[PDB]
């Protein structure tokens, strides 16, 4: 218990889980825009897509509502993952 | 009460002229009529903040 | 409107997907308001106003201060440099 | 006669093609080239819709200054640019054909006021329909375009023209702010 | 009052030589002052939420647009009352933190460009008016030509503000051709059950919202932060976010917005675990702006939002305000000093900072306390009354993933502190020269305001209750 | 002298009370065209553009 | 003078000093943060546009 | 004929607890009523530019050494002083007009001076030289310009008919 559960499993859902957690999911949004070092042409095909896929989404959305949540979570294990 | 409202807002004055000494790294009392000067210049913000209010209230007053 | 939008997407198609030099930005960046215009003077004749073409000789104005303004900006980032990358700035 | 219908619909293949030149293009002359050629085919556009005033004022500004002032830069400057080659850009093919689709549906879905998703898009492409002109006797002084133009930025709307003057002292304050280097 | 100082100052810049700019400054600054002390009697003409529209259907002058209207001037003074008065009287001081000749003409055509926004009634005046002040960022950023980060974000500012501004006119053009008038008031409640209307009002939101670092596009912004030196950015981090969000918070023609509560909520997830492992400290602090400009598109879904908003506004903007200021005055104890733009730029460089004087780093505590919402500050408050609105109009989910943004973006606020009360090795024991009076005495000032306004935030709600209801 | 103490306090929360309730309930509350849009010109009604013009037009 | 910088997480950041504006340092791919060599040192600029 | 308002405006509309005169006063008007409280704020103004920048010298000077301005500066404090105290004179003035402040004194010079040209059989406001139609534009301009004070000074100078007044 104070091994197993007490310090082992119980810092997973506290605070040594939670660092790599969001150690992994800050470097991979840091990592959003990492080479390219044409910064206008990065940001400038990165404006288009967020008026495309927010276009398609509401899309999606207003047919079924059920049906857009797995492409939300899917975006976000593609943005923060 | 409006005496309290001008020494609490003189008071806040008083801690301005002293930490604005402390990053300084002057000492407390350093050149103490300033303590006069910011006194008096929140003391009147304390003035002109009653006075809105004041007349505030008794535009609620008037409602009725 | 079909003049105008296909002016508006196909500007901001090749300001988007190019990576060849910062001139066509600009250029197609220009070609954007004159897609805008040609949808706003259309909707001012079809709807018997000037107020359409109130906004558009704004907005004539306001493009053409906007390209003073951004040719001074590229004649600052060409001073310090030497030549201006073909990758972008 | 009915030569003379299709006029519109022309200057919009035209436009299409000219916009396809700008962006294919080797010089970045040879690109603003075709740009003035398409303020020229909207300036026709314009003159062709019923306003004959605007399209010189294209004329005067488009393929005036700013046209000048683009030849200019790509003159006394130099600017690397690579060709429109396949090994760089088919990569960005299957997103132009989808934004293409999307964005063209969606520019012209908002002209309608339905709710089906379906009947908006088809009253974009539904306008076959005649303009009846009536001729109405009550105007009597020659006010054209530009008179009433005048007359609203003036008093009407005088605080856009008075806001319009800062706009201007900006682009005059700008350069010199930038590019002079004082002493 | 502002155009009587530009058109008057512009001749007396054009004239005066480079080394008059301090003093010139100096000026604006105190004539600033005496309009906001000598014409603030202004209040008085609302008593009920009167609202006056001037220059014809033109301009709308509002009590919510008085408040925002001198609330850009207070943070001017305190701008500009950097640029005039010297940090130390050293050499590095001098050649560090220079104010161009055309500077202080561009920070007023900026003001011009952001009241006439909140002021704004018609469309036209909208599109001038962002126009006004995009300009004056393009130049604010390129004023410092000598340096090569600054030319690069002034050309990437120039390129991302065109999209978003021919995005802004095309939405403009679409409302106008599906309904006649410019004005939002065409819309008086019945215009959109009967209409749908939502594609246009969110297209000309996310066109103003973008250019404020909506987090889908965040970053353009960030990187244009990092760049500019370390005076322009707080001027150009302040003054385009707090102008539209009052636009936007004001006409409010995008309630239920479901785009708009996806992105708040993309907004809060991406900023505070952005700004997790990040060693720059404008940076750092810029997400830090993401997460606080992302507590706004949540005001922004609401209906009534003038308590929540304001209160956070000022808030945001005096605290804001101060930690920069802290560590414009952090720069003098570090030990390395690179890039004369931008002479701190990393968190590890300022360590130690409690052993070179503490009261420097008490000040760092109460303002980093009061970002991350603690009780006694003023800045807890403002999460308060964010979150008695948001719970109050049916946003439940919104309320716990924005507790748990505030709970991750905590983590990089603290670091600040990790780092500044820690041994050092050489502390300092006698400094010959000392800051400037009335330029620290700013900041002591914006500290007693920011740990001691719950004193007054009972009168402030007696009074906001009169005035705008 | 203790209850007549707190009936005072309890007395004064339940004023700022239905102080709350009021004023958020006036906010909701509908306002006229002259109260909330220009005072002086209380109508709605255009007479826009007014140079050739033509009678029968008004409705 | 600490043996292990930290970095608002359990990792470890670079202690930026003097020696990481170099001509070997430049042009390495990386992201806009967490980098070194800016392209404004007073050692970087070498008298330009002399 | 070029006196006939033909809108609709409100008729004694009060901004405060103090009964309205004017709607949007002419300039002149302004000028005459300001009592002498108001040419004081003028005078507080012209004396508090220059004072104020010798004093926020006499904080930090420049050069680090106490010096006195140049007498270059204090002549454009004198300008913006006199710009700063007509500003907040011609506002005061005209809050005076909307019935927002203490309204004893000129309600009565506004009875007299319309009584008074009651009887010689004028216009009660003036005659401009302008179409009725300008007259309204331009007096839609004019209205409630002294909010937006802080932005950019506007002021009336068209003499127009409607004024919020009880009957023309
Ligand atoms: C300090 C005071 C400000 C200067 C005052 C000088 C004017 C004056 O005293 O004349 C008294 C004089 C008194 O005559 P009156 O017999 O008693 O009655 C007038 C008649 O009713 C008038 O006859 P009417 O009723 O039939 O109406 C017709 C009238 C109709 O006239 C109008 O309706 C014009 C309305 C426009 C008002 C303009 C306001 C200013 C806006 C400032 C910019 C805002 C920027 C915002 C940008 C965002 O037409 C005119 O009379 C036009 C005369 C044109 C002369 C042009 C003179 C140029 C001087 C420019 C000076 C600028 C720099 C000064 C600062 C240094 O008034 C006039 O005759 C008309 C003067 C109109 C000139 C406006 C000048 C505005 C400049 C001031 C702005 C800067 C300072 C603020
Ligand atoms: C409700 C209560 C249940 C609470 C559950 C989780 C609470 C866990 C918690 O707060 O400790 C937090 C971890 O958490 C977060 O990393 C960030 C704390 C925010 C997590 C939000 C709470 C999530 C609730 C989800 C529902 C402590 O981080 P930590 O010291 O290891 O992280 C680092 C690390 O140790 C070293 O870098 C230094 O010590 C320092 O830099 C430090 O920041
Ligand atoms: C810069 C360059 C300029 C480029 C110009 C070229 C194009 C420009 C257009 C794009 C402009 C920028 C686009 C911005 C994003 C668009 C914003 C947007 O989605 O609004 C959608 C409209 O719902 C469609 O009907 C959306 C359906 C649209 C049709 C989908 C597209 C068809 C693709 C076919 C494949 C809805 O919003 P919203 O959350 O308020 O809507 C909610 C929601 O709909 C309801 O359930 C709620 O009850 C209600 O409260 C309401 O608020
Ligand atoms: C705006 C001010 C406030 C910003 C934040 C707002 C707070 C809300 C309102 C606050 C109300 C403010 C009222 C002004 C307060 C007036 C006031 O105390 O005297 C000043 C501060 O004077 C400003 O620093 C003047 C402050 C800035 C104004 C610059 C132009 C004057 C106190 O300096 P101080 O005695 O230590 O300065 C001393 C002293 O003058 C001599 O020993 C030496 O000559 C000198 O070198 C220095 O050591
Ligand atoms: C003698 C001057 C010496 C030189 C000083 C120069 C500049 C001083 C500038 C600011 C000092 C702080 C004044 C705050 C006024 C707030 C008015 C107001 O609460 O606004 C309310 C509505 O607010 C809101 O919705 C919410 C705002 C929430 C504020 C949150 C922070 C407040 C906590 C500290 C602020 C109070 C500290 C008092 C210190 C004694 C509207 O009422 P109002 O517009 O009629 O008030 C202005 C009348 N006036 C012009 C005559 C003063």
């Amino acid at each position: 218990i104070a091994h197993h559960v007490d310090k082992g499993s119980l810092y997973r859902l506290g605070p040594v889980g939670i660092n790599r957690l969001l150690n992994k999911a800050s470097y991979n949004v840091i990592n959003l825009s990492s080479n390219t070092r044409s910064s206008l042409s990065m940001n400038s095909m990165l404006i288009l897509i967020t008026i495309v896929s927010l276009l398609l989404l509401v899309l999606v959305m207003n047919v079924n509502f059920i049906i857009v949540i797995p492409v939300l979570i899917s975006i976000l294990y593609i943005l923060f993952s | 009460a409006l005496f309290t409202s001008l020494v609490g807002a003189s008071g806040l004055g008083f801690a301005t002229k002293f930490l604005s000494n402390k990053i300084r790294l002057k000492p407390a009392g350093y050149y103490p009529l300033g303590y006069v000067f910011s006194g008096v210049a929140w003391a009147g913000l304390g003035l002109v903040l009653h006075n809105v209010h004041q007349h505030s209230l008794e535009v609620l007053e008037k409602k009725k | 409107m079909f003049i105008g939008t296909i002016i508006l997407v196909l500007s901001f198609l090749g300001f988007v997907f190019n990576r060849r030099n910062i001139i066509l930005a600009f250029i197609c960046l220009e070609t954007m308001l004159l897609g805008i215009n040609l949808i706003l003077l259309r909707n001012s004749v079809l709807f018997d106003d000037i107020s359409g073409s109130l906004f558009a000789i704004v907005i004539i104005i306001l493009a053409g201060v906007e390209s003073a303004i951004g040719l001074s900006l590229l004649v600052s980032y060409y001073r310090l440099r030497g030549v201006i990358n073909s990758y972008g700035i | 006669m009915y030569l003379t219908y299709y006029f519109i619909e022309i200057t919009i293949f035209l436009a299409i093609l000219c916009t396809i030149f700008i962006i294919s293009a080797k010089n970045p002359m040879v690109s603003i080239l075709y740009m003035i050629a398409l303020f020229v085919i909207a300036a026709m556009y314009l003159y062709l819709i019923g306003l004959g005033i605007f399209s010189l004022l294209y004329i005067m500004i488009y393929i005036g200054a700013i046209a000048v002032l683009f030849l200019f830069i790509i003159t006394l400057l130099d600017i690397n640019s690579t060709e429109l080659s396949v090994k760089s850009n088919i990569r960005d093919l299957p997103l132009v054909l989808i934004s293409l689709i999307v964005l063209t549906i969606s520019g012209l879905m908002i002209y309608s006021n339905d709710s089906i998703l379906i009947n908006k898009l088809l009253e974009a492409f539904g306008n076959d329909y005649n303009t009846i002109i009536t001729q109405d006797w009550f105007n009597i002084e020659n006010t054209t375009l530009l008179t009433t133009i005048g007359n609203v930025l003036l008093t009407n709307n005088a605080f856009i023209l008075l806001v319009l003057a800062i706009v201007l002292l900006l682009g005059i304050i700008g350069p010199i702010s930038i590019t002079m280097k004082h002493k | 009052m502002l155009i009587l100082a530009i058109i008057s100052l512009i001749t007396f810049v054009s004239m005066s030589k480079l080394s008059d700019n301090r003093a010139i400054i100096r000026l604006i600054n105190i004539y600033l002052i005496l309009v906001l002390v000598l014409d603030s009697f202004l209040y008085l003409l609302f008593l009920n939420n009167q609202t006056y529209t001037v220059m014809g259907e033109l301009l709308i002058f509002n009590s919510f647009t008085f408040y925002i209207d001198m609330l850009i001037y207070f943070i001017m003074i305190v701008i500009s009352s950097l640029y005039g008065y010297n940090l130390y009287n050293n050499n590095l001081y001098k050649t560090l933190f220079e104010p161009k000749k055309e500077l202080i003409i561009l920070f007023l055509i900026n003001i011009l460009g952001a009241l006439l926004i909140v002021h704004s009634n018609d469309f036209i005046t909208l599109f001038v008016a962002i126009e006004l002040q995009s300009y004056s960022i393009y130049l604010i950023t390129a004023i410092y030509n000598s340096s090569y980060k600054a030319s690069k974000a002034s050309m990437l500012y120039f390129f991302m503000g065109g999209i978003l501004s021919i995005l802004i006119a095309y939405s403009i053009n679409t409302y106008y051709s599906v309904l006649n008038s410019y004005t939002l008031h065409s819309l008086d409640s019945l215009i959109i059950n009967t209409l749908d209307l939502n594609l246009i009002l969110i297209a000309l939101s996310l066109g103003l919202l973008f250019k404020i670092g909506i987090a889908p596009l965040h970053k353009w912004l960030i990187s244009i932060y990092e760049n500019t030196p370390i005076l322009i950015t707080i001027y150009i981090s302040l003054i385009p976010k707090i102008s539209i969000l009052s636009y936007l918070v004001l006409s409010n023609i995008s309630i239920n917005s479901l785009v708009i509560s996806i992105l708040a909520i993309l907004t809060l997830l991406v900023g505070s675990v952005g700004g997790l492992l990040q060693i720059k400290i404008k940076r750092l602090l810029a997400f830090s702006g993401l997460t606080n400009a992302g507590y706004m598109m949540l005001l922004l879904l609401l209906n009534n939002n003038e308590f929540s908003y304001l209160y956070y506004i000022t808030q945001y903007s005096i605290s804001h305000l101060a930690i920069f200021m802290i560590i414009i005055f952090s720069i003098y104890y570090i030990n390395y000093i690179n890039n004369q733009y931008n002479p701190i730029i990393y968190v590890n460089q300022l360590k130690g900072l409690i052993h070179d004087n503490a009261y420097l780093v008490l000040s760092m505590a109460i303002v980093v306390f009061s970002f991350i919402g603690i009780p006694p500050l003023l800045g807890f408050f403002g999460k308060l009354n964010i979150l008695m609105s948001i719970l109050n109009n049916g946003y439940y989910f919104i309320s716990i993933v924005l507790i748990v943004a505030s709970l991750i973006s905590a983590l990089y606020y603290l670091y600040l502190l990790n780092v500044s009360i820690q041994d050092k090795n050489n502390i300092l024991i006698n400094s010959n020269e000392t800051v400037s009076s009335v330029l620290s005495y700013i900041l002591s000032s914006l500290i007693i305001l920011i740990t001691f306004g719950f004193i007054y935030n009972s009168l402030i709600i007696d009074i906001f209750n009169v005035y705008f209801n | 002298d203790i209850l007549n103490e707190e009936a005072k306090i309890v007395q004064a929360l339940n004023n700022q009370r239905e102080l709350t309730i009021k004023m958020h309930e006036l906010k909701r509350e509908e306002k006229d065209y002259a109260h909330s849009y220009s005072p002086l010109f209380s109508d709605p009604v255009p007479q826009g553009g007014s140079i050739g013009k033509a009678p029968g037009s008004s409705r | 003078q600490d043996p292990i910088p930290s970095g608002a997480l359990g990792q470890k950041v670079p202690h930026v000093d003097e020696s990481h504006q170099d001509l070997l340092f430049r042009t390495s791919h990386m992201v806009e943060d967490l980098e070194t060599y800016d392209e404004d040192s007073p050692i970087n600029t070498s008298d330009a546009n002399t | 004929s070029s006196s006939t308002p033909l809108v609709k405006t409100s008729v004694n509309y009060s901004y405060g607890d103090y009964p309205l005169i004017d709607a949007d006063p002419h300039f002149k008007r302004v000028v005459g009523y300001m009592r002498p409280s108001d040419y004081g704020v003028i005078g507080l103004a012209t004396a508090a530019l220059p004072a104020g920048i010798c004093f926020a010298e006499w904080l930090d000077p420049v050069k680090g050494k106490f010096a006195r301005p140049s007498v270059k500066f204090l002549r454009v404090a004198t300008m913006l002083g006199f710009a700063v105290g007509f500003g907040a004179a011609y506002a005061r003035s005209s809050l005076r007009f909307f019935g927002v402040t203490e309204n004893a004194r000129e309600y009565k010079k506004d009875e007299a001076q319309m009584a008074a040209r009651k009887a010689a059989g004028l216009e009660p406001y003036g005659t401009s030289s302008l179409t009725p139609e300008l007259q309204e534009i331009a007096a839609k301009n004019s209205a409630h310009s002294i909010a937006g004070l802080f932005i950019f000074p506007w002021f009336n100078f068209v003499n127009h008919p409607y004024h919020g007044r009880e009957q023309k």
